[PDB]
RNA sequence: GAGUAGGAGGGCGUGAUCGUUGCCUAGAAGUAUUGGGCGUGAGCCUAUAUGGAGCAGCGAUUAGUGCAGAUCUUGGUGGUAG
RNA sequence: CUGACCCGUCUUGAAACACGGACCAAGGAGUCUAUCAAUUAAGCGAGUGAUAGGGUGGAAAAACCCGUCCGCGAAACGAAAGUGAGUACAAGGUGCCAAGCCGCAAGGUAGCAGCAUCACCCGACCUUGAGUCUCCGACGAAGGGUUCGAGGAAGAGCUUAAUU
């Protein structure tokens, strides 16, 4: 008798709690499909503004004859070129540390003299470079990847993006690109969110392995031309 | 090829140990408790899980006098549970009026906690009682034997109080001045 | 407490090359890829002048 | 028992986990039989593991008797867990006369005093008593007496 | 007791037959041939024997429980009913005494299959005594 | 016979298989090395400071002082 | 997702014993297979032929329990060679 | 078509111009007894367990009951003479720290087991002592150690099987 009537009890307020939360979410869906949107907007129009800047910022110094620096680059991207056999303990751990623990895993990492001075260990094991926010977005969307309570998951829906770091106040992968490109107030998470990227075989060869990009090699820096590299990799 | 420790494999050493018993009664507490466990986000029905789990050595004993010192004001009222076999200590003159779960009583510890005016519970009963373990009093025996005195640091190493393994203590056995 | 169903996911797309999945990501992208359109569709006599 | 045993899970592995280099072979392996050598190449095992075993101690006994020196011990504790609970209640209530404990029946000889005694009397009967064994039987309102 | 002779049953059953280490049952009462608690008739309350009789005569014999009483019913094993309806009166009470889904399905199988094989058996005993007489 | 005499090749490696293993911070360390006016010193002032809670017979012979 | 020395976890196959379920003069064991299949693999099931009296599964108990080697034991055979 | 040295073995190094192996069947190598230990399952727990032996019992060497002692634990430290877990109302303090109870949360309360440390205690070795008596050797109020111990401080054991 009371067990069978506790349990219909039980299915009722299941329903309940499933309309509840069907029409709360709903309202909050909506809130947020208008919060994206309205974010991704804005944001692109900030880069826009940032990259024009930067041209006539250079324009008034020509005219001048006086030079304008652009401000140094605060996010880079590292791709694991050398195998795991016969490395120095440190190197392998110093990899370890920059999180690219196996070949052709890119990820990305702030610009510091503590991570500057933790990549000369690896330089002819890897390259690095700047990034433009073009490359960023294109790797999240091709290779987005998440950390999730210790699982790889696809970068799909933004629930994720919410479950994990919405309480820093990342909604979605626009946001996400935004914090990478900005490296603003939260990087760090807004990196440990990203899984390691495993990347493709480069469609152009490598020149050279043995020779730092420099000598035509490819270890090291390629200030602004990782771009290409990626490229070719995604 | 991935540089991972242990190749991401790694064992976790951080679990409840299955148990292999045969009274297929604890397997059935434990079924039990493993429902508990997940559905329940009570810390202290996971402990029990764990401690319930354990080596045969692992369930240590507990003493009635063990019981009393341990006791406040709040503790009396409280269901007391031993994860493990109740005994009687002998040289406990009065016994408190208890309400105690464990495993199992010696016979004596049974005895004397019901002839004090007091009841003995056994984990299916607990259950019934209180679930989140409200108001309950989780007794963990203290840890002793002889075993741990070979063990620790070896016999004879500077500053090595561990106990010798010997066929026989006399003045004749390993107490004689070593070759130095 | 009551039983819960497990984790889901949905196999990683590409944005790149399909849609629908960039707009679940990024719905600014429906709007930037209209307005690239009608920006383009900017008639040829005003890309003449303007030139 | 042998279904059970290493060799069943052995069988083919061809060194039997006894090593290709170092094979299980006669007692030059064991170090020599026994004990053998402990003062020597197994120095380190006797003094490590067996410290003190060389040498000797102190007196020499040539018939030694030991149903002459045999006195087990008893601990204050204990006492009162030795007769019924019937008595030491009984004699709560009654201070008319005070019980007498007779450590002898049961087997033991000297009283040592290990914890501590309920504030009812008695009395013990031991072959031997401890300071404090004394002490503590007399500070309860108790007695001790000796016996043979 | 469900739960406790499963376990001491689980392995050691006398109905017990092995293919590929997928176990099966002999019992009588399986709803499901295999060895399972839910399997296992002798074990939980609900299993049904079925034999033929007496041309259309379903014998459903429902596990009943363990009894003590003044007088005796059937077999200790369980309860015996002659049902001269068979197939429709065995499905209601197969309906009756299997509530979950599942269960329902099985003994309804073990029906429909029952069945149909009760009735090529009779085809087969008819022939088999118009043998014996021509 | 030959052999070779000293090499320590292998063994730094073995050294940092498992890690190099730490011992642990205690709050309260062993006296070894101090010295005993110091200890009678301590001793004293903890067996006479009510500040510290002592066994019951212990504040018995305390509180007779 | 490498692995010798080595270690651990599962599994295959063989006697005999206490149980449990059975098979066989309407043909057991054993044996041969360019018959048909099952296991990643120890191994298995079936078919046909031969054979002409005993067998087999499942749960446990126990072990003189698995061989390519040891100039290994005993027996039987080659090439050299009409 | 692509790939393909002879196995077993010892060796840093084997297809080796290292050794054994022409072929096949059957046989063929970590056992058995004892010993201690660690772990796992069992029983009982300040206890545990018999052995020998008694007494019954199936056709039967089983089984089933009894089994005043004994083993091992329950007290230790000493070469030993010897002493013994010293205020009867004790069974501590501290740092790490689990449950339960509060609290949406932050955190708060509590403090089991373990680890570290300080304290107390018994005995070895030192040191000190009013007074007491069966006063020549013992007793003991008070007061201590730079030291020693396979120890106390609310007992964790004992029997059975298995593996290493
Ligand atoms: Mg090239
Ligand atoms: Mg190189
Ligand atoms: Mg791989
Ligand atoms: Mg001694
Ligand atoms: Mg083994
Ligand atoms: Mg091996
Ligand atoms: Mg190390
Ligand atoms: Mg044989
Ligand atoms: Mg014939
Ligand atoms: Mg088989
Ligand atoms: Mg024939
Ligand atoms: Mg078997
Ligand atoms: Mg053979
Ligand atoms: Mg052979
Ligand atoms: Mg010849
Ligand atoms: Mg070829
Ligand atoms: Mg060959
Ligand atoms: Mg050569
Ligand atoms: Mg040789
Ligand atoms: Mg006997
Ligand atoms: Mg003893
Ligand atoms: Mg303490």
């Amino acid at each position: 008798p009371e067990n069978v009537q506790k349990k219909l009890a039980r299915d009722e307020k299941l329903r309940k709690a499933k309309a509840e939360q069907r029409k709360a979410s709903s309202a909050q869906m909506k809130q947020r499909k208008a919060e994206w949107i309205s974010k991704a907007q804005k944001y692109a129009a900030e880069y826009e503004a940032a990259e024009k800047k930067i041209v006539d910022e250079k324009r008034k110094a020509r005219k001048t004859g006086a030079f304008y620096v652009p401000a140094e680059a605060k996010v880079a991207f590292a791709i694991r070129i050398r195998g795991v056999n016969q490395l120095h303990p440190d190197v392998k751990r110093v990899l370890r540390l920059f999180r690219l623990r196996q070949l052709h895993n890119g990820a990305f990492f702030r610009v510091n003299k503590a991570s500057l001075n933790m990549i000369k260990r690896v330089l002819p094991f890897i390259t690095f470079g700047y990034p433009t926010r073009n490359t960023i977005s294109k790797l999240i969307y091709k290779r987005g990847f998440a950390k999730v309570n210790g699982q790889r998951i696809p970068l799909t829906d933004n629930t994720i993006v919410e479950k994990s770091l919405g309480k820093f106040g990342i909604t979605c992968v626009e946001d996400l690109i935004h914090e990478i490109t900005t490296v603003g107030p939260h990087f760090k998470e807004a990196n440990n969110f990203l899984w390691p990227f495993k990347l493709d075989t480069p469609r152009g060869g490598f020149r050279n392995k043995r020779h730092a990009y420099h000598q035509g090699g490819d270890w090291g820096n390629r200030e602004v031309y990782i771009n290409d590299l990626v490229k070719a990799m995604l | 090829a991935i540089d991972l420790h242990k190749q991401g494999r790694v064992v976790k050493r951080s679990v409840v140990r299955q148990t292999k018993s045969t009274n297929v009664y604890h397997k059935l507490l434990i079924k039990l408790y493993k429902f508990l466990v997940r559905r329940t986000d009570s810390k202290f029905n996971q402990n029990i899980l764990k401690r319930l789990s354990s080596s045969r050595l692992n369930k240590f004993p507990l003493s009635l006098s063990r019981i009393v010192k341990n006791l406040n004001e709040t503790n009396k009222e409280q269901v007391i549970v031993s994860t493990s076999t109740v005994t009687n200590d002998e040289r406990l003159l009065t016994v408190p009026k208890l309400t105690v779960c464990a495993l199992k009583f010696t016979e004596t510890a049974r005895k004397r906690i019901l002839a004090a005016g007091g009841k003995c519970l056994t984990f299916d009963q607990l259950a019934l009682k209180a679930p989140t373990g409200t108001n309950c009093f989780l007794l963990r025996a203290p840890k002793s034997r002889e075993a741990y005195r070979h063990w620790g640091k070896a016999p004879g190493q500077r500053g090595s109080h561990s106990a010798p393994y010997v066929r026989s203590e006399g003045r004749k056995f390993e107490r004689a001045h070593g070759l130095k | 407490k009551v039983a819960g169903t497990t984790e889901t996911h949905e196999r990683k797309k590409n944005p790149l090359t399909n849609n629908n999945a960039l707009f679940k990501l990024n719905p600014a992208a429906k709007i930037v890829k209209e307005q690239a359109k009608k920006a383009a569709e900017a008639s040829k006599a005003k890309r003449q002048a303007t030139l | 028992v042998s279904h059970l045993k290493k060799t069943r899970k052995l069988r083919g592995h061809v060194s039997h986990g006894h090593g290709r280099v170092g094979k299980h072979r006669k007692g030059g392996c064991r170090g020599g039989r026994g004990k053998a050598g402990g003062m020597h190449h197994h120095r380190i095992l006797m003094e490590k593991w067996h410290p003190g075993y060389y040498g000797k101690l102190g007196m020499r006994t040539f018939h030694l008797k030991k149903n002459p020196l045999h006195c087990p011990v008893v601990n204050i504790d204990k006492l009162w867990s030795l007769v019924s609970d019937a008595t030491r209640q009984k004699y709560a209530e009654d201070k008319k006369k005070v019980p007498v404990i007779d450590v002898t029946k049961a087997g033991f000889f000297k009283v040592l005093g290990k914890g501590r005694l309920p504030n009812q009397p008695v009395v013990v009967k031991a072959k031997y008593f401890s300071k404090t064994a004394e002490r503590r039987i007399v500070a309860v309102g108790g007695a001790c007496v000796l016996t043979a | 007791m469900s739960q406790l002779v499963w376990e001491i049953v689980k392995n050691n059953n006398a109905f017990l037959v092995k293919n590929n280490g997928v176990a099966f049952t002999t019992d009588p009462f399986s709803v499901t041939g295999r060895n399972t608690q839910v399997g296992l008739g002798f074990t939980h309350r609900h299993g049904v024997a079925l034999k033929g009789g007496a041309k259309q005569a379903i014998a459903t014999s429902l596990r009943k429980n363990q009894s003590h009483k003044v007088k005796k019913t059937g077999t200790i094993e369980a309860e015996t009913l002659t049902v001269k309806g068979g197939v429709q009166r065995v499905a209601k009470v197969i309906r009756g005494r299997f509530q979950s889904k599942g269960l329902k399905q099985f003994a309804l199988k073990k029906l429909v299959n029952f069945h149909r094989a009760n009735v090529r058996a009779q085809a087969n005993l008819k022939a088999e005594s118009k043998a014996k007489k021509n | 016979a030959k052999s070779k005499n000293s090499t320590n090749k292998n063994q730094i490696s073995k050294s940092h298989r498992n890690g190099i293993k730490k011992p642990k911070d205690h709050r309260h360390i062993s006296t070894k090395g101090v010295n005993p006016r110091f200890l009678r010193n301590r001793r004293r002032a903890i067996k006479n400071d009510p500040s510290i809670k002592k066994s019951k017979n212990l504040e018995k012979k305390v509180n007779k002082e």
